């Protein structure tokens, strides 16, 4: 039979930058007597897709050389066009080598999106120009993120038709950094965190600390700060946060415990609105191509704004279904992150130190799963989410088809309280790789029918796959399961799922 | 066939008519590249692997095993 | 101040070989006046631990040298003389770097046990000479541990104090490596293991296989591999496992069910009896100092041998304190390694495939905890121990002084599910230092309080250090928590544990 | 003092009269090691992880901070 030489690829429009959208579909023919294996592509996106699927199909003939075993035909292209994964560099510093070593994993999943969660309360790890003072704030000289090192990010990701989302969280998560270029323009940051005395609580977990909303120069400041970094961020959206606003925090604000006496009718929903018609339209005013994402928070949460404008990108992390067809219905575009399904830290106990909730020595209620006893363990959203778990997830599940054609994708994020270079990999891997099927070609097969049990030796292959390309993901199973197919299968009935 | 590319594609079908070497090595050839090289360069890293890796999958379907039945 | 120029070290004995129960204390002195740092020890193992403790105090002073900030005395033992971590080889395998690499971070932790659980049902990676056939069962050529990488292993441990304690897991466990021996000494390996259908079931994870406890070559292949295995390992203990035996999975074994038709009053207690005073003595014929260890199942399981000699070591994984109770009082040796307190696999859902218990689209009840969503996620002894889940484990609470020193120690165990070279290391440590620490020298401060938010420091700061030491121990919390300490708290209240 | 030894040894007991430097070399002194030399070979590799690793106090004990109160008007 007839030897391969030639990939040709012919690519209709080289013009298509990487951008959200751009057409990312190809095929990919190999011909019985053809020397040529084939690729057509709408855009160079559409190629590099075409090159990771390939390299998955040429395997050792056991002899010295290679082969892709039978003649193929292949059309593809992704179900959303916005696939993703978060990774946090607040909580810990994630050095570029492991960064790299995450978009190679995206590459070869067909993954298109890193949402990088640069900083947070605990840490500003990335370089400044205009307030340089802000890496004071970095956990140590060498755990910065410094402008030349953003660019190789950017291009690293570019190489493989990854977009490099930013996100900046505000205007929670607020005080490293910040507090360095302007003590006023966060509050509460020498507040105790107080979950030991409920209701004075100023945060959901340690670091503390907000921007003050109210307080005149924090648009200034951040102003400067989100336009130095837009410039350098290439991608048309950017990530504004919005989540988790805690009321609490403003008692330590004079500035805005004067807002609300000097008008009594005013709300934490007021207070919200007040960001929003400040905040957004600095945010917005970039550039007209300009598309914000948000946490669902500001529009959903307790104390959400009244108004968010439909412009914005709701990412959607809590309550399931039930947030994003509230979200879907309201007209919004959702990123899909729900907690329960893509968290991807979730399952390792509380980081919280002198926790007296782990000194229970015999199983108060046997009845029930608790504290210590088949329940969290410290972590809120536990338990730990398995790759079937990931992978099961119908998220457009009762969406009309007008709710669910505002989904325009996922993100698992990866918090950062117990990840650094050590075990970024293996938290994020294989798992992301589940999300990154279920966005791309769905967990269903032809007929419809979930697919799950399939999923398994292709997902326990590409584990080894991500290992033999430098991916340092976790083993999944013993070797066992792998070496004999559906043998560690709980039901032998394939169609349980 | 072993392979078992993820995702799975939106289509795929295998023929029959058996295996196909790569003699040497596999020829980029395209006139509809970027003026940046993007795909030139994403074909030297991808063509690298392959030949490096000599890829042996490590993990391929089957029917689930015939066990012999708990005896009666 | 004086400047520090030599380390003298006195063993009183030399001769003291590596095995349980050593003296392993030491005594170090620093003096204001004195050049040289003192360190006494009753054997080269005491010594040893002194070195590993002198690193830690010997810091940068800021300008390119060194310095001991204060002198220092100290007197130093272990409460107990079995502290360890056990790692399952057989479900996954794990190279030799990666190996040294716990051996590292055991050494600066003060642990002295490697139990190294060899193989399972899995997969058998360990060359026997009498036997070639075995390792046919590996999951590859390379993934096999050669008769020259244990004797490795073993010296690498010898010269960190470290004690390797082999376990090969007899009767259950059994299917691996045994098969290509003799294929009718192991039942039910083509079974199905059957949790979709409980009645029908042959084990508790998948690949299911049990040793024939009545077939004749059985013990004559058994005792070989073990004289063989034992010749190799220089520990006088050894763990013969005995854990989760099924009774289901001998309905495949004509033999063990034409012996329960024979005699129909012969119930499965006998059947495990049968293994006892068959191959215990096998296994006590080795060696004169040989000693056993055990899994506590088969003297305490539902289906447990009527008499288990008092002679070998019980570990017990179970119940927590209760099951402890139980054994301390009836004469068992016993090392500490319950489930709810120290399994540090756990927390990491199910790996079993083809699961529907996932497939849930919402909160069946918000009210209760429930499979994913606050419930164990597919992991049976969910959630994940955190190091002060650890640290606070109390495992000699409620036990009288007679059962209390019947206590010898704990284990770890890491089950090697999904655990390989990948992350062997990040599931280890730093919590395996919280172990280290409670069988070193407790969890309580000079006033008998829980000293847990004491630890809290001690043990980050620990964790950078084995980093910086080639372990790859995972973080623990943001490292703003490192820089401002008790600033992670829950409690600001110093005595919120007790 | 910032070093916090894991495991928290039985009894230590620091002094005050300030730091002691390191003269150069810390040399082993011993005329009882077991004949196979582990306490030699066992200092060596303690030695030479002091001198490449000039430990910095990654983490240190301290007193909680004084955090501000929340304020009531
Ligand atoms: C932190 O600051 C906020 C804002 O100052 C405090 O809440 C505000 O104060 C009181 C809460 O008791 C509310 O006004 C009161 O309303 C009742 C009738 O509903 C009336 O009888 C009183 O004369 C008074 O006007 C007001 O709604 C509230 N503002 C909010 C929630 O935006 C809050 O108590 C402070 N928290 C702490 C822990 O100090
Ligand atoms: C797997 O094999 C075992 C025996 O090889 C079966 O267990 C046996 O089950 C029978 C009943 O099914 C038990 O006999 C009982 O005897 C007492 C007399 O006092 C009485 O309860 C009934 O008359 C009953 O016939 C027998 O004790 C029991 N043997 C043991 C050792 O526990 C088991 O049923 C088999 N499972 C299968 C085929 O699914
Ligand atoms: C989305 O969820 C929110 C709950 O926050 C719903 O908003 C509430 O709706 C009712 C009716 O207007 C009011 O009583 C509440 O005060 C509303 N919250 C506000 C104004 O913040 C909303 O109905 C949901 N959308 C759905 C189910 O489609
Ligand atoms: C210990 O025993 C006391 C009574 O002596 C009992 O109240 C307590 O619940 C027991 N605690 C544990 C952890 O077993
Ligand atoms: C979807 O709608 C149907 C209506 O009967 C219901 O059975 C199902 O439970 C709904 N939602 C979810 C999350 O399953
Ligand atoms: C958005 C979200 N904001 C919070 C994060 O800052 C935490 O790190 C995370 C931990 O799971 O929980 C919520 S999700
Ligand atoms: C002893 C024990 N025997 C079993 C082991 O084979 C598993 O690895 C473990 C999984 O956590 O569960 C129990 S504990
Ligand atoms: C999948 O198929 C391969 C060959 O392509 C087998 O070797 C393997 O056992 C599995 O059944
Ligand atoms: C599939 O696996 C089962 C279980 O070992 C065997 O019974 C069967 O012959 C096939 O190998
Ligand atoms: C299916 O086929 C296998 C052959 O491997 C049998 O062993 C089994 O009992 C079942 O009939
Ligand atoms: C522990 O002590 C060190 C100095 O040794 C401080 O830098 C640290 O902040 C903590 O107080
Ligand atoms: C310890 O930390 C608190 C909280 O930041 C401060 O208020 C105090 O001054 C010290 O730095
Ligand atoms: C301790 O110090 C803090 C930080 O300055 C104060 O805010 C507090 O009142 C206490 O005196
Ligand atoms: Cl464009
Ligand atoms: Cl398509
Ligand atoms: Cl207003
Ligand atoms: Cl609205
Ligand atoms: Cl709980
Ligand atoms: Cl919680
Ligand atoms: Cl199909
Ligand atoms: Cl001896
Ligand atoms: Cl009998
Ligand atoms: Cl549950
Ligand atoms: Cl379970």
């Amino acid at each position: 039979s007839n030897s391969l030489q030639y990939v040709n690829v012919q690519v209709k429009d080289i013009e298509a930058d990487l951008q959200h959208g751009v057409d990312e579909s190809y095929t990919l023919d190999v011909e019985e007597d053809s020397d040529t294996i084939t690729i057509n592509a709408e855009t160079v996106w559409g190629a590099l897709h075409a090159f990771t699927t390939l390299q998955q199909l040429v395997i050792s003939d056991g002899h010295g050389g290679l082969i892709i075993e039978e003649p193929v035909n292949i059309k593809d292209s992704p179900l959303y066009p916005y696939r993703g994964i978060m990774l946090d560099t607040g909580r810990n510093f994630v050095s570029l080598p492991k960064i790299f070593e995450q978009l190679e994993g995206m590459s070869l999943s067909k993954l298109n999106v890193l949402h990088w969660h640069i900083d947070d309360a605990q840490s500003w790890p990335i370089w400044v120009d205009v307030y340089p003072e802000m890496v004071k704030d970095a956990y140590s000289p060498h755990e910065i993120y410094s402008r030349n090192d953003v660019r190789n990010i950017v291009n690293y990701a570019r190489a493989r038709g990854i977009r490099v989302i930013p996100e900046i969280d505000m205007p929670s998560h607020s005080s490293s950094g910040w507090k360095q270029v302007d003590p006023e323009m966060v509050t509460c940051t020498d507040s105790w965190w107080s979950n030991d005395d409920w209701p004075l609580h100023t945060a959901v977990e340690p670091n503390p600390g907000q921007l003050d909303i109210i307080y005149n120069k924090t648009y200034e400041v951040v102003g400067n700060v989100y336009k130095e970094l837009s410039d350098i961020f290439p991608d048309h959206w950017f990530h504004v946060g919005g989540d988790e606003i805690q009321p609490n925090c403003f008692n330590f604000s004079t500035h805005v415990t004067k807002w609300f006496a000097e008008d009594p009718s005013r709300t934490y929903h007021d207070l919200a609105q007040y960001w929003v018609d400040h905040a957004v339209p600095i945010f917005q005013n970039y550039s007209q191509e300009r598309r914000l994402v948000m946490w669902e928070d500001i529009a959903l949460s307790a104390d959400n704004a009244h108004d968010v404008p439909k412009n914005i990108v709701m990412q959607s992390w809590n309550n399931g279904l039930e947030y994003i067809s509230n979200l879907t219905a309201r007209g919004y575009d959702v990123i899909v992150s729900s907690s329960d399904f893509l968290y991807l830290d979730c399952g390792h106990g509380g980081f919280v130190t002198n926790d007296p909730r782990y000194n229970v020595m015999a199983n108060p209620d046997a009845n029930t799963p608790n504290f210590n006893y088949g329940g969290n363990g410290g972590s809120w959203c536990a338990p730990y989410k398995t790759w079937q778990r990931i992978y099961d997830y119908d998220f457009t599940l009762n969406l009309t088809e007008t709710q669910a054609k505002h989904i325009i994708g996922a993100t698992a994020p990866l918090w950062g309280e117990q990840v650094d270079d050590i075990n970024v990999s293996s938290m994020f891997w294989p798992r992301a790789a589940a999300l990154a099927e279920l966005v791309w070609s769905g967990n269903r097969d032809a007929n419809g029918n979930k697919r799950t049990t399939e999923m398994t030796q292709r997902i326990l292959n590409f584990r080894e796959y991500l290992v033999a390309n430098g991916v340092q993901a976790q083993a999944l199973v013993p070797k066992y399961c792998l070496q004999h197919p559906h043998a560690c299968d709980l039901y032998r009935n394939q169609a349980a799922i | 066939v072993g392979v078992n590319p993820l995702p799975a594609p939106r289509e795929i079908s295998w023929g029959s008519s058996g295996p196909k070497s790569i003699a040497g090595e596999l020829q980029l050839r395209t006139d509809s590249d970027s003026a940046d090289g993007i795909v030139a360069d994403a074909w030297n890293r991808a063509w690298e692997t392959i030949v490096a890796l000599r890829w042996v999958p490590a993990a391929t379907e089957a029917p689930i095993s015939s066990f012999e039945p708990f005896p009666t």
